[PDB]
């Protein structure tokens, strides 16, 4: 009478190191738990007053950055819960770009409200179907939320307007530079066609100067230096090839064979005097700057020099193809002269030096181009990369801006009304569903509430003033930042705005992800492997 | 196979020579020996370099008449066969020298034999 | 806490958040700081570190120093981090950023403690910053005259105050001499390559020269060497990119024959591509043949019994120096020997420094490269003083760049703190206090000056106050006399720039690790 053996059946059977965790305290409480922590963890990064985290992986790796999904993707989270919820916050990021934060935010809150709901009485099926109503009755309501359109795009003023909020958040203090950035290179690109691609905007991270120095490039930006000694051409006729710069040889297996004196005495100078000729042939069409994809001869060199022909090595193919689409050229396969239509042509093209690296440079001058490049400076890498984040954020907003033009009030101000109008709505519809649609439309307050946390202000006051002034009529009311007492001012004044596809792909992604969370009741678990990864994951 | 066996020593290395007439040893007193395979007779044993040599190398281009043998002497010293001598040495090598690759030869140093 | 059956994170993952982990972060910044505090001034001290390896780097660079030091606090990397950035974007006042970052974060600490919210510190730093570098930008001292004299008395007092803080600063005016000479014969980019730096053991400081040319060691000379003259006085150069050896004509190449007279022919045909080759360099008219391949020793014999000089192996930097220098072309093939690529030197020589051979290449009236030659009693004597040097050629490259000065010894700061103090004393309030600790911070520097010369901070920095506040904009700490002067006109110089660039990187990290309020370290993986 000293010990407690094992249940005979399962609890027998099961392995040395797996877990078996069952019924609703177990599983479904243990993982609304630790959601919630990972929610919490999160929380202080969210709005324009959130908290930079310094979080180093685990190859001691810096990374300073609000952004969401950046802090999951660098944190070792194991509770697989947790990880359907970082799982659904990378899926938001794919498919917009913005609102992680929002994500876990609003799974964190219904997670927790749904916990309190089995615990007054609820089953989970009855949860899961009022939190199912709900979703349909926020992305319902939530089109006639939307405030005002971008109704024009080619402009640089109200589309840095627009792009504002979105890298406001991150980068609180100095928005205004980086939003005129953004748009500059956002409206180079994007040209008659409707299509819009992210990866066309370059960033170019040079340190030194300071992020206030940054500037945006027509063009491309290397760092790299010149093969040859022509350091500058001013009216490039770039012919580029995916060949080495050098004579090509046979696939199978060269050998050259000698048997007598003259054939010993001429070999090296045919090879060297046709050299010359394929690259005084290049040269007679007109191109002086030649970029090659890969390794450069040295007799190849020397004739380039002698011709005056500016050599610059490319060794990503990546970096080659998008040199092609931003001058207009095609990579030639072989070391053939190029056809009028297969020569580039690029405004300018020289050897520069900003800060301490040095850097080729691609340049034109319209304001035109397949491809544009934006120069970022600082003081540290770390800040450079973040500054980087926040560029990425604006041109995915910039493109879902591009896919859908509406826009909804942001601050809290489209939360509250959803949350309301759900209330209004739960109501009136009887039965048990109505407490789960209920803490749907209460979980909407967590956002002005951690808008309010983080701002420094009491979360309670500013979200009743919130409800008073909304049940007034006025729907694009939210919170006031600017403030050091709990205040809300109206945000399409202040042009506090947010894309119409982010709030909806957010919400039906936290809602997807919280009854997903939900649905499980029993889980089993391996023993956790040494292996070196999975294979999948090289 | 050879199979040869007239050793009093280990052998650190048996360099099969690039000529297919006949092998070099180096037994573990230091002393280079050269073994006809067909006869059997040792044609010549290499004195000097007290140690224990513990690379051998011949001659890349065919040239079955010099080969170059380093130990625990710190030392890169080159023979001949057409005269049993120490043509050539260095002194550059401070620690029992392990592997020794012929170019010229590099050993762990690149010497040339064209400047010393 | 609950154990939590199931944990949320990784085991080991150690967090910090809140008021505590700042607080921690601003005291890591002072640790940082207090590295690097007395290598400032012309009073300063060098510092030693030793690697695992036994190797002793001596240095009176910040960044170097911080460099060497192996940091791993996340925000002490910050201080190191902009340290670096400034080496790279001016070359000098890699302790002053961090001096002042880590002041601005040690004024803003109380602050911090009674939970004032970060947001605003950060606009205050920001507003604060902004101002000092408008205020720098409308202060500075320029001339629009473009007098060529002046230029150059105005580079060599800028490079003299750069070297007035290491172990070369018996021979500043010297060594700026020398450095202002050498950077003015750049042509337009002022790159660094273009300048060499030859460390040779032995010798005093006063023995370094500055070559108008190029020099480099000597290169494995083969056999036959010694029989070649080792001084001409019109040579014109072959500069070349050939192996002139006996070799195979190509790796995969294979010669089959079947008859002996063809095989005397290959051989003969060898050597006559060989002796063609030679003999086309000889013909060129070219008397000093440089290559960057290896040159083989019958080469070495055939230009030897030519009267004529060979140099195989040589460094590729130093074959572009030549260039620059005597103004030829590296010639990968010998077939088109003319005129046009091949360089031209007054005078060519070979001497002795200090037990070691070095090639001259003096006389040269167009060049567009430099060699410094550096001579001291160990390497790492030399090591510190190529640093210092970089140090005066990046100010004078600067300077090249916009000729905008401001008077050293801190007066400059003492300015821009009497301005932002009074800028402050007419705001609501809230910011009024972190842009007074700003300004305060701004003093970081005479007062470090003052503690390294010995003297005493207190009476220093209250006669620069009531210099500064009762008229007066150049006014500094006057190291040699115990007291303060208008260091403008003791000829205390710097680029503008160079203090833009540090209040910059300054403000910047410490926004940045102000704006930091939660860390976190995940478990090591693969500790091995
Ligand atoms: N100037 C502002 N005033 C008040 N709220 C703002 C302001 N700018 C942005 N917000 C709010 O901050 C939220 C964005 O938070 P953010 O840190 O971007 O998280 P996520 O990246 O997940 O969207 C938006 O919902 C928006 O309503
Ligand atoms: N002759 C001088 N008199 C007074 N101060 C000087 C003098 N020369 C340099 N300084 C001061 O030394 C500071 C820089 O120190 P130094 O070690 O030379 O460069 P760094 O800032 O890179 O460490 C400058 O702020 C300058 O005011
Ligand atoms: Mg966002
Ligand atoms: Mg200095």
């Amino acid at each position: 009478a000293l010990h407690v053996p094992k249940a005979p059946g399962f609890a027998q059977m099961l392995k040395e190191g797996a877990k078996h965790f069952s019924g609703l305290e177990e599983a479904v409480y243990r993982n609304i738990q630790a959601c919630k922590e990972l929610a919490q963890t999160t929380r202080t990064a969210y709005g324009p007053n959130g908290m930079n985290k310094m979080v180093i992986n685990h190859l001691e790796k810096l990374f300073v950055t609000n952004d969401a999904a950046t802090i999951l993707r660098e944190l070792e989270v194991q509770h697989p819960a947790a990880k359907m919820i970082v799982m659904a916050s990378h899926m938001q990021e794919q498919e917009v770009g913005d609102g992680t934060n929002f994500v876990l935010v609003f799974a964190g809150a219904l997670l927790e409200l749904a916990e309190e709901l089995l615990r007054i009485g609820l089953s989970v099926s009855e949860v899961i179907e009022g939190y199912e109503i709900a979703c349909r009755k926020a992305h319902e309501i939530l089109p006639n939320l939307v405030c005002c359109s971008a109704k024009n795009l080619r402009d640089i003023d109200e589309v840095s307007s627009l792009l504002r909020t979105s890298i406001m958040s991150k980068q609180y203090g100095n928005e205004v530079f980086l939003a005129k950035l953004i748009a500059q290179a956002c409206v180079s690109i994007f040209p008659d066609s409707g299509h819009f691609n992210v990866d066309n905007i370059r960033v170019c991270k040079i340190l030194g100067s300071g992020i206030s120095s940054s500037s945006v490039l027509h063009g491309m930006v290397f760092k790299k230096e010149t093969e040859g000694d022509v350091t500058s051409v001013k009216d490039a006729k770039i012919a580029v090839y995916s060949c080495p710069f050098d004579g090509m040889i046979t696939e199978t297996k060269g050998t050259v064979l000698i048997k007598t004196a003259e054939e010993l005495m001429n070999f090296s100078k045919g090879e060297e005097n046709l050299m010359d000729a394929q690259v005084k042939a290049i040269a007679d069409t007109g191109a002086n700057v030649v970029v090659t994809g890969g390794k450069v001869a040295d007799m190849a060199l020397h004739y380039a020099n002698k011709y005056n022909i500016m050599l610059v090595r490319l060794n990503s193919k990546w970096d080659l193809r998008r040199l092609c689409k931003t001058v207009g050229a095609t990579a030639l396969p072989r070391l053939t002269p190029p056809v009028l239509e297969e020569m580039g042509h690029c405004d300018s093209v020289y050897l520069s030096e900003v800060g301490d690296t040095q850097v080729v440079v691609f340049k034109h001058e319209k304001e035109d181009g397949a491809i544009s490049t934006i120069v970022l400076r600082g003081s540290t890498d770390n800040l450079m990369d973040d500054i980087e984040r926040a560029v990425d954020d604006g041109v995915n907003t910039f493109k879902v801006l591009t896919r859908d033009k509406r826009l909804v009030p942001g601050g809290g101000a489209t939360e509250i009304e959803l949350a309301k109008q759900i209330t209004s709505y739960g109501e009136t519809c009887p039965g048990l569903e109505q407490y789960a649609i209920k803490k749907f439309a209460e979980a909407f307050e967590a956002i002005p509430r951690a808008l309010a946390e983080n701002s420094g202000v009491k979360a309670n006051e500013v979200i009743s003033k919130l409800y008073a002034v909304h049940q007034e009529g006025n729907k694009n009311v939210g919170l006031d930042i600017e403030a050091e007492v709990p205040a809300v001012k109206d945000m399409l004044e202040a042009g506090i705005l947010d894309t119409y596809l982010g709030k909806y792909w957010a919400i039906k992604l936290a809602t997807n992800a919280a009854v997903t969370v939900l649905r499980v009741d029993q889980i089993i678990m391996a023993k956790p492997a040494g292996g070196p990864k999975p294979p999948s994951g090289k | 196979k050879k199979s040869v066996a007239m050793h009093t020593n280990y052998l650190s290395a048996c360099s099969f020579t690039n000529s297919d007439m006949q092998i070099l040893t180096a037994s573990g007193d230091g002393t280079c020996a050269l073994w006809d395979v067909e006869s059997g007779q040792l044609l010549q044993s290499f004195h000097g370099h007290g140690a224990d040599v513990l690379c051998l190398d011949l001659a890349p281009s065919e040239t079955g008449n010099t080969f170059v043998s380093g130990g625990c002497d710190k030392k890169a010293m080159v023979w001949d066969m057409r005269s049993g001598q120490c043509v050539q040495a260095f002194e550059t090598h401070e620690s029992d020298i392990n592997s020794v690759r012929y170019y010229a030869f590099a050993s762990g140093r690149l010497y040339d034999l064209r400047a010393d | 806490m609950m154990p939590t059956p199931v944990i949320l994170l990784k085991e080991g993952t150690d967090s910090s958040q809140g008021i505590p982990q700042l607080v921690s972060n601003i005291s890591a910044c002072q640790v940082i700081a207090e590295a690097v505090r007395t290598t400032l001034g012309p009073r300063g001290m060098d510092k030693l570190i030793v690697d695992g390896r036994g190797k002793a780097t001596i240095s009176n660079d910040g960044a170097t120093i911080l460099k060497l030091l192996d940091v791993v606090h996340p925000a002490a990397k910050t201080l190191v981090d902009i340290a670096k950035s400034q080496d790279a974007e001016v070359g000098d006042g890699t302790t002053s950023v961090t001096l002042l970052a880590a002041e601005f974060l040690k004024q803003v600490k109380p602050y911090v403690e009674e939970g004032l919210h970060p947001q605003i510190i950060i606009r205050a730093f920001r507003t604060a910053t902004q101002l000092a570098v408008n205020k720098i930008k409308e202060i500075a001292v320029t001339v629009k005259k473009a007098d060529k004299v002046e230029q150059r008395k105005l580079l060599e007092k800028c490079a003299m105050t750069a070297l007035s803080s290491k172990l070369i600063s018996q021979q500043k005016a010297f060594f700026a001499k020398m450095v202002v000479d050498a950077v003015m014969m750049l042509d337009d980019l002022l790159q660094l390559k273009m300048i060499g730096i030859k460390k040779v053991q032995g010798g005093a400081l006063e023995d370094s020269q500055l070559v108008a040319g190029v020099a480099f060691k000597k290169t494995f000379s083969y056999a036959g060497f010694e029989m070649q003259p080792k001084k001409y006085h019109n040579p014109k150069i072959a500069l070349l990119n050939v192996e002139l050896e006996l070799k195979a004509e190509k790796d995969n190449a294979e010669i089959r024959v079947h008859t002996v007279e063809d095989y005397q022919a290959i051989v003969d045909a060898e050597w006559n591509i060989l002796y063609d080759k030679l003999e086309k360099i000889h013909h060129s008219g070219a008397k000093v043949v440089l290559s960057k391949l290896p040159i083989g020793d019958v080469a070495t014999q055939y230009f030897a019994d030519r009267d004529m000089f060979c140099a195989g192996r040589v460094p590729e930097e130093d074959l572009k120096r030549t260039m620059m220098a005597c103004g030829g072309s590296i010639q990968t093939s010998v077939n088109a020997l003319s005129a046009d690529v091949l360089g031209r030197c007054q005078v060519f020589e070979e001497t002795q420094i200090g037990g070691e051979r070095y090639n001259f290449f003096t006389g040269c009236p167009k060049a567009k490269t430099c060699t410094f030659i550096l001579r001291g009693g160990a390497e790492q004597f030399m090591e510190e003083t190529e640093r210092s040097l970089h140090d005066a050629i990046m100010i004078v490259r600067r300077a090249i760049k916009n000729d905008s000065v401001v008077a050293g010894g801190g007066a400059i700061e003492m300015e821009l703190s009497k301005y932002l103090r009074d800028y402050s004393r007419t705001i609501p309030g809230k910011q009024q206090l972190l842009i007074g600790a700003y300004a305060k911070a701004l003093e970081i520097i005479p007062r470090q000056l003052c503690d390294n010369a010995g003297f005493d901070a207190t009476n220093i920095l209250n006669k620069l106050r009531a210099r500064h506040a009762q008229g007066g904009t150049w006014y500094g700490v006057d190291i040699n006399n115990e007291d303060i002067a208008d260091n403008f006109e003791a000829f205390v110089w710097e680029p503008a720039m160079v203090r833009i660039n540090a209040l910059t990187a300054a403000s910047e990290a410490a926004c940045l690790i102000v704006s930091v309020d939660e860390t976190i370290k995940n478990p090591r993986s693969t500790v091995d």
